[PDB]
């Protein structure tokens, strides 16, 4: 027998903008950092350095794209626990950012249709997006050299992972990314031709990301909502199977916040010192 | 801390082989012995830096006395009378001292350390008994 | 020669740690924005003079999926998040401790 | 393998179990390695499967370590062996419709 | 800090020694107000270290430099205490024992100094021959 | 540690006292000590001075092992004195000279002496280990 | 041959340039300075060779 526990709380609105936070080891500990520009998700690094503190990471919460964070030094790097595992998240870190500009117009004042204040949209530059995918495809082809690369929309599930999701100033946005992932690829592009506009809605009843449950928020702010973000990466899931006869499909993944933090913390390890060691020598203790 | 990136682990740089670290250490020891915009948060960091230094000292002193259990109190390098088993390591003296780093070496014998530590304790106990038994005559 | 055990203290060797890290940020500490407000009481100021030491010829095995810094960061963010963006209604499941 | 039976049009519950008694990332797949369901963080994701419309899960039990696959309105062609992936153990059940 | 052996004489002396052996094996085998309190706590830790180091060297005067437990060659006087080794070590705690012989310590300290002086004198004379 | 030095290091005695006098004073203090008979800115600065002195102290206590004097404040060696370094007698220097005067007097022989001390320690260890080849 | 700290009773808020410089260049003075008179030591000083 399961019984939902319901808590009623005050509903103030607050300014809400992620600040970079650095982590620092306590006395007795140190953090090792991997300095390779080509570093994998796991394995050896030959350029290793010691720091007391990590770089700052903004505590950004998002589900399909990584909206604010660091860039790869040289090339797009694709990291996965197991590239051949259909169930794993593939984290793609970009070496260039793609600007995304989201807004809620002051003229959107309709409250109901029949018995719009929740209408918003986001812009992506077309040339940045197609360039980004062409580079991603070229890297995907290193793992899938004889297969067609198809991008597609989500296969289904809760709206937080089906659509793109983010929060600006307390406003929870759900955006349609079908326009970004409907592209198909060969070594060439299959799309047409400036501005890719995504349709976004602002919602009040959302699922929790911090646990299992639902949460309801107060209705939208009257106006002037703007977000200006740098996409630095993607969360993709590969759809494989025994019948995938020469084609691989890449769909937006995510929903697991640990993956978002791994995309920034992958370079750091915390260690302790064990100064007592033993080795054979040719000396003898006098007794 | 003549050598090393850490307060503890002062016998050498990571990546140096064990023998190389020893030679470097001797030279540095000789030289040392022979004598050859304020920010408000700086207060916070100053305290943290001192805490790290104080802690390393407290640990150091503690370990220096604890090692007395094997007859190695107060020492950095302590010779014992426990024979080395080829079972623990089949490598010879020069190959490990010249080609292996300390981390590699410890990995090589990592799961024998508890056994070795036990043997060291036993040896020290017998050595102490022998001295005191002789003093019952003398 | 006869090989004998020698004990060395001050050996430059390390193992993986499982500890608590401190957070630092340049909180405004006058602003009402949530992250600055949280950081004001949760974190210390950043380091005005950080240092980095490049290690010598070493190899270190990193693994982003076994990295316990992630779990710790996750907990800090949830705590922050829930001290600010409070829902009007919070609904979570709760089950009886029965073997069914 | 575990065997679960039902008739065309029925609903069955196939299950995976963790010893953790916590919500664990898990997945369900068919014999052709097509994803059906899984746990991403706190969210339910569905794969490009013939069961996308039929498949469901009791999200409220994920913190009990119970990760069911509920298949509604069973088709005779849904009689496959389903594969659980929980933690790092695998489980298999054959469904006969 | 040392704070003795941290047992507050809540156990007898023999028990304390056994406990130390066990711990040595285990150890080797393996917010504005925070500024003010951080400094005071740190000062206390530094002070403890300085006193320790000083005393470990001062004990050289009795030939016990650098040791925690120092065995000497001064015989025990039954007049100081008429108890046996087991009676003292197994049944008394450190704060009971020191009270029992609290005012004989100045005499003992004097004897320890004298013994060390004679030992040094003897060794150096032998070394004028050898 | 011991309030004769007027400095954290240099604790064996006050500047200006003869070497002999300093040793006598130090003995007396040891007996007495063993017998039992903006504030935040400056607090940090004071601690840094104390921590640093401790670190140097410990460092040197171990570095002196190279001459066979590890862990010691006063250490006797087996290297003979060269009258060439100094023509003075033991009471002549210990009774009338201060430490600074003494160090100035033999300042340019310091590296010669240090070299000899290292050599002696090496020979001593070598001899002991050779004896232990059989024993 | 070392680097010394500067200290002053700077106000900062007065905007005067020495106070403004001192605000970050220096620290507060010692509220309780101490002086130890040494024993009969003779020391050679030379103001023209003083690197301070
Ligand atoms: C990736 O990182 C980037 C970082 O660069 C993130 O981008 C940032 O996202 C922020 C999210 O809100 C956004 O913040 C807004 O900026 C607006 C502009 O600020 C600048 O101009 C003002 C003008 O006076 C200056 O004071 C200020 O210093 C800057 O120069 C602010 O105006 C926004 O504040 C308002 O909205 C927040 C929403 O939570 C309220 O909490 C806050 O109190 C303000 O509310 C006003 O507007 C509402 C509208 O209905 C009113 O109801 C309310 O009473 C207030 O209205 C008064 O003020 C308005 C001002 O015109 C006036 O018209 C009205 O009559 C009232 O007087 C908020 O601060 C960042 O700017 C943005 N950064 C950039 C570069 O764009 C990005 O999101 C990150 N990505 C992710 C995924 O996180
Ligand atoms: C992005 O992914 C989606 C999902 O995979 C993909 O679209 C799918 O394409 C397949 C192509 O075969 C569609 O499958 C068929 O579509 C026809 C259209 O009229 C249907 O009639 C078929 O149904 C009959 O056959 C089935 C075979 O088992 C029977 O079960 C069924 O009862 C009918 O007899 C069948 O659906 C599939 O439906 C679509 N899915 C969606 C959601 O559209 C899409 O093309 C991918 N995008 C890109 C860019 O590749
Ligand atoms: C600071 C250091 C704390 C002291 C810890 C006690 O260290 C103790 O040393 C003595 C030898 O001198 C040993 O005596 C045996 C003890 O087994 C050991 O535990
Ligand atoms: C950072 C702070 C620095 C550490 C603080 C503590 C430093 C030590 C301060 C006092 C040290 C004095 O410790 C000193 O030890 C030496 C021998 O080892 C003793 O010197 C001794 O020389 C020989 C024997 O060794 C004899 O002449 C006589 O027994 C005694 O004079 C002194 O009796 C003692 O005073
Ligand atoms: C943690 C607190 C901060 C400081 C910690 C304490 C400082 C110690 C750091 C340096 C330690 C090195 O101190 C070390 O001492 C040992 C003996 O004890 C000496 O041992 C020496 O033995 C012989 C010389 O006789 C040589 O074969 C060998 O190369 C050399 O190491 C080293 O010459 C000296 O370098
Ligand atoms: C390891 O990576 C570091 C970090 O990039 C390299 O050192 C940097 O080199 C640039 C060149 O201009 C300097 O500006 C940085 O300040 C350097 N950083 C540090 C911490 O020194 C380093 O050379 C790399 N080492 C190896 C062996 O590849
Ligand atoms: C990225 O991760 C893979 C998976 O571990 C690494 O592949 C292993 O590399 C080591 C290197 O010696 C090989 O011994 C293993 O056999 C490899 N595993 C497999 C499954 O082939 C890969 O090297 C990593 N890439 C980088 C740059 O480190
Ligand atoms: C997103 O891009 C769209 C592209 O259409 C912008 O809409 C256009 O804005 C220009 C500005 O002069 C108008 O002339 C066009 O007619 C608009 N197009 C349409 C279809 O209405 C939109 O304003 C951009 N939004 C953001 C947030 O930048
Ligand atoms: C999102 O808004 C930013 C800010 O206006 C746009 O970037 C600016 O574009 C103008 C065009 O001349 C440049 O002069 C500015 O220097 C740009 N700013 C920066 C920070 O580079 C950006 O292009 C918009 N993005 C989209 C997709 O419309
Ligand atoms: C994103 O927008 C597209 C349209 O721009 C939605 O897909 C359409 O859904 C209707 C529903 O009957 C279909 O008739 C259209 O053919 C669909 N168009 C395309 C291009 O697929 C899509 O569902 C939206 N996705 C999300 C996640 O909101
Ligand atoms: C998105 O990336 C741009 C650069 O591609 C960032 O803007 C630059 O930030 C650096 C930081 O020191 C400044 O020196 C540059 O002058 C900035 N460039 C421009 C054109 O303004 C931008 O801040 C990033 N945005 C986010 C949200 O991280
Ligand atoms: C991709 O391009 C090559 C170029 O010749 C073509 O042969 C191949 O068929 C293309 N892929 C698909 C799926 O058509
Ligand atoms: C991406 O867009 C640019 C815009 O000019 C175009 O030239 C380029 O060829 C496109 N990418 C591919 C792979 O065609
Ligand atoms: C790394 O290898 C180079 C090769 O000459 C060597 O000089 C250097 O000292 C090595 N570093 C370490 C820590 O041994
Ligand atoms: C070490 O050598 C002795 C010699 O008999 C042997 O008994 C002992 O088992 C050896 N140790 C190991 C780990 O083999
Ligand atoms: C172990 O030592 C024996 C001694 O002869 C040698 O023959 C053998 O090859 C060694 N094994 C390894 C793995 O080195
Ligand atoms: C160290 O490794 C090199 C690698 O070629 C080898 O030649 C050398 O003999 C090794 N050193 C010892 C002492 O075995
Ligand atoms: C140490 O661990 C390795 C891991 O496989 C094992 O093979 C080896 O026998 C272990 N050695 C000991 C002494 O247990
Ligand atoms: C120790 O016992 C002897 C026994 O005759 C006695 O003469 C001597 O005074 C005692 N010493 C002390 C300090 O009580
Ligand atoms: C004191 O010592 C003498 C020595 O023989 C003993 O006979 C006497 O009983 C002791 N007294 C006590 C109270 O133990
Ligand atoms: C400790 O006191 C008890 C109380 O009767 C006594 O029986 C026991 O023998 C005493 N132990 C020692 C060592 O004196
Ligand atoms: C210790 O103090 C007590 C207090 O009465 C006294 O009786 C005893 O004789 C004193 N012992 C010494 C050695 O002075
Ligand atoms: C300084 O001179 C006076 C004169 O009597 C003397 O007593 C004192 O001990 C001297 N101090 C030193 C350090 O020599
Ligand atoms: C030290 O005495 C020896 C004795 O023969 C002499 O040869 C040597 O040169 C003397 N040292 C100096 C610096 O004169
Ligand atoms: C050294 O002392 C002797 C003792 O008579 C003296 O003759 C000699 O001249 C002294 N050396 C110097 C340089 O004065
Ligand atoms: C110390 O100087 C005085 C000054 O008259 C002198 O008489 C005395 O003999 C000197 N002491 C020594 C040991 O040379
Ligand atoms: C030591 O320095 C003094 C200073 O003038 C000089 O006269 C003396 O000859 C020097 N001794 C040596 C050995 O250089």
């Amino acid at each position: 027998n399961c019984n939902t526990s319901v808590i009623t709380q005050a509903c103030p609105k607050v300014s809400f903008e992620p600040i970079p936070i650095h982590y620092c080891a306590p006395a007795g500990f140190a953090i090792l950092k991997c300095n390779s520009k080509t570093f994998n998700g796991s394995g050896p690094c030959t350029n290793v350095s010691t720091v007391q503190c990590t770089h700052g990471i903004r505590p950004v919460v998002s589900t399909q794209l990584l909206l604010n964070g660091s860039l790869a030094e040289e090339e797009i790097v694709i990291r996965s626990e197991n590239i051949t595992d259909n169930a794993k998240t593939i984290i793609v870190q970009l070496n260039e950012a793609v600007e995304i500009n989201c807004t809620r117009p002051n003229n959107n004042t309709r409250k109901s249709i029949h018995i719009n204040i929740r209408q918003a949209h986001c812009n992506i530059s077309k040339a940045r997006w197609n360039e980004t995918l062409g580079q991603i495809v070229a890297k995907l082809e290193e793992q899938f050299p004889n297969k067609t690369i198809i991008f597609n929309h989500s296969s289904g599930g809760d709206p937080e992972i089906v659509t793109h999701s983010f929060n600006c100033g307390g406003e929870f946005f759900y955006c349609n990314t079908t326009p970004l992932f409907n592209s198909t690829w060969n070594n060439t592009r299959t799309d047409d031709y400036q501005n890719i506009t995504l349709q976004c809605r602002i919602k009040q009843i959302i699922n929790m990301w911090q646990g299992v449950g639902k949460a309801m928020y107060a209705p939208p702010i009257r106006g002037q909502i703007r977000c200006s973000s740098n996409i630095t990466g993607l969360l993709l899931t590969r759809d494989g199977g025994r019948d995938q006869n020469g084609t691989e499909t890449f769909r937006p993944g995510g929903g697991n916040m640990r993956d978002n933090w791994r995309s920034e913390l992958y370079k750091y390890k915390v260690v302790k010192i064990e100064p007592l060691g033993i080795a054979p020598t040719a000396c003898k203790r006098r007794v | 801390v003549g050598l090393g990136a850490f307060i503890l682990g002062f016998l050498g740089a990571a990546g140096s082989t064990m023998g190389a670290a020893s030679m470097a250490l001797t030279v540095q020891a000789r030289l040392l012995l022979s004598g050859i915009q304020h920010m408000l948060q700086l207060t916070v960091w100053g305290i943290k830096q001192l805490q790290a230094r104080v802690l390393a000292v407290e640990r150091y002193l503690r370990d220096q006395q604890l090692l007395g259990i094997w007859g190695c109190s107060g020492k950095i390098i302590c010779c014992t009378n426990v024979p080395w088993n080829d079972s623990w390591s089949n490598k010879t003296i020069n190959e490990i001292w010249d080609n292996m780093t300390w981390m590699q070496w410890e990995k090589e014998i990592d799961n024998y350390t508890q056994h070795i530590y036990t043997l060291l304790e036993v040896s020290q106990i017998q050595q102490e008994k022998n001295e005191q038994e002789l003093l019952e005559l003398d | 020669a006869k090989k004998w055990v020698t004990v060395y203290y001050g050996v430059p060797v390390w193992k993986e740690a499982t500890t608590t890290l401190f957070c630092a940020s340049d909180a405004k500490a006058y602003d009402t924005e949530v992250h600055n407000v949280w950081a004001t009481h949760a974190c210390v100021p950043t380091d005005p003079n950080p240092q980095e030491i490049v290690l010598g010829n070493v190899t270190e095995n990193f693994n982003m999926w076994k990295n316990n810094m992630v779990e710790q960061m996750h907990e800090d963010i949830i705590s922050l998040w829930d001290q600010s963006l409070k829902p009007c209604v919070k609904l979570t499941p709760l089950c009886v401790t029965l073997n069914c | 393998k575990k065997v679960v039976l039902g008739k065309k049009g029925d609903t069955v519950e196939l299950t995976c179990t963790a010893s953790q008694k916590k919500s664990i990332q898990f997945h369900w797949k068919n014999s052709n390695q097509i994803k059906i369901l899984g746990n991403q963080g706190s969210f339910l994701t569905k794969g490009p499967s013939k069961l996308n419309d039929r498949a469901d899960s009791r999200r409220s039990l994920w913190d009990q370590g119970n990760f069911p696959l509920i298949i509604k309105n069973l088709k005779i062609e849904d009689s496959d062996t389903y594969i659980c992936e929980v933690e790092d153990q695998k489980e298999e059940v054959q469904l006969l419709v």
